[PDB]
């Protein structure tokens, strides 16, 4: 039930997009080891997803999640970076997207800064890197992010180095 | 999966060393996420 629309360059939909993916780019502190060397990036396309089924199980949740936090769902937008994300657009994320060995558990993990999300798209420490090349630095593969409407409720808050 | 700590629907993992870097969110339930936007990009090699 997924289709994928492309966004004009010229669309300020497209512009908002952009922006967010290339403002939260940082220097990690493996300098690059899992998800290359950097300042920003490309961006080849971007396509909304539209999935009747996935978004009513998603306002379904929401409204859910808001009626629990004084009618607050805390929804942001974020970053999510994997291999499987052909699979997570046609049908959803579930209990295989988690990351079993994160440091808040085994969950769904995203990010503020795109370039974090980045270092996850070959596999967690960025795998081998590119199928084509092995090189989790590759200038020349295409990769897929995606950006995320989350809703985090009431959310426990963990400091951590 | 595991489950959110009790009478939370998320976590956030707030970063105290790293002074660039910006949170991280952790969701326990498939249907608190709904995949937007597929950005199709390379990264730059600096100049
Ligand atoms: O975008 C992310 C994807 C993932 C991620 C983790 C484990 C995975 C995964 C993605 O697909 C394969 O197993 O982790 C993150 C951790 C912190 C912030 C963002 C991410
Ligand atoms: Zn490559």
């Amino acid at each position: 039930g997924t289709i994928l629309i492309d966004l004009s360059p010229d669309d300020k939909e497209f512009q908002s997009v952009e922006e967010e993916m290339q403002s939260t780019v940082r220097e990690h502190r493996d300098g690059g080891h899992a998800g290359g060397i950097f300042n920003r990036y490309n961006i080849l396309k971007i396509q909304k997803v539209c999935n009747k089924k996935l978004w009513e199980r998603y306002t379904h949740r929401r409204k859910e999640v808001s009626e629990e936090n004084h009618n607050h769902a805390n929804e942001r937008m974020l970053f999510h970076g994997s291999p499987f994300v052909n699979a997570i657009i046609h049908k959803g994320f579930d209990e295989r997207h988690a990351y079993i060995g994160g440091m808040f558990g085994a969950g769904i993990y995203f990010a503020e800064n795109s370039s974090k999300s980045n270092q996850y798209v070959y596999g967690i420490g960025g795998g081998t890197g590119c199928p084509v090349h092995k090189d989790r630095s590759c200038y020349i593969c295409h990769r897929q992010l995606l950006f995320c409407r989350v809703t985090l409720g009431k959310s426990f808050l963990q400091f951590s180095a | 999966m595991a489950h959110s700590p009790p009478g939370h629907h998320s976590v956030t993992g707030r970063p105290s060393v790293n002074g660039l870097a910006l949170a991280e969110y952790v969701i326990y339930r498939g249907e608190q996420a709904y995949p937007e936007y597929l950005i199709t990009y390379q990264i730059m090699r600096p100049e």
